[PDB]
């Protein structure tokens, strides 16, 4: 939770869900990542429901 | 099949994460053409 | 990135904090990041290695 | 069993839901979770007496 932020200037860390404040309390048995790359202003589009 | 009760427990889990529709069972035949044995 | 729980233990884990098995005290406990209650002491029943 | 009872929620443990949940959230799913609680301790209450 440290290399991954605070590396470079501030992304759009803007999402809904998991608190960044709360990951430092949370255990996951699993995670899936998956990267990809989009154009514009389709970062909206990447949202649940 | 013998009369009784023998739960089984968890041996090993396998995160294979793949679909499987299908399975084959193995033999093999004695060498000592080839002689095969009992198997229920 | 999904965080999300299954059937097997959580392998990993976000607080890495202090490590300790201090004991002897009684104020409150966490275990695996989850609030509870209870005293942390023998278990006679040995349990499966699953 | 009722205790244990999950009353239609994420889960019947309070402490995994403040871990996990978002604490703006879950505040609904709290309610909902001690109003069933106390339906059912209500009822135990009037057929005791
Ligand atoms: C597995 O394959 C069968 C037959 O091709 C198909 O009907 C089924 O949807 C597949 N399952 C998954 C999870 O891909």
């Amino acid at each position: 939770y440290s290399v991954l932020y605070n590396l470079a200037p501030f992304f759009t860390f803007k999402c809904y869900g998991v608190s960044p404040t709360k990951l430092n309390d949370l255990c996951f048995t699993n995670v899936y990542a998956d990267s990809f790359v989009i154009r514009g202003d389709e970062v909206r589009q990447i949202a649940p429901g | 099949l013998p009369q009784g009760f023998s739960a089984l427990e968890p041996l090993v889990d396998l995160p294979i994460g793949i679909n499987i529709t299908r399975f084959q069972t193995l033999l093999a035949l004695h060498r000592s053409g080839w002689t095969a044995g009992a198997a229920a | 990135l999904s965080f999300e729980l299954l059937h097997a233990p959580a392998t990993v884990c976000g607080p890495k904090k202090s490590t300790n098995l201090v004991k002897n005290k009684c104020v409150n406990f966490n275990f695996n990041g989850l609030k509870g209650t209870g005293v942390l002491t023998e278990s006679n029943k040995k349990f499966l290695p699953f | 069993k009722q205790l244990s009872s999950k009353f239609g929620a994420i889960s019947s443990v309070l402490n995994d839901i403040f871990s996990r949940l978002d604490p703006p959230e879950a505040e609904v799913q709290i309610d909902r979770l001690i109003t069933g609680r106390l339906q059912s301790l209500q009822t135990y209450v009037t057929q005791q007496l």
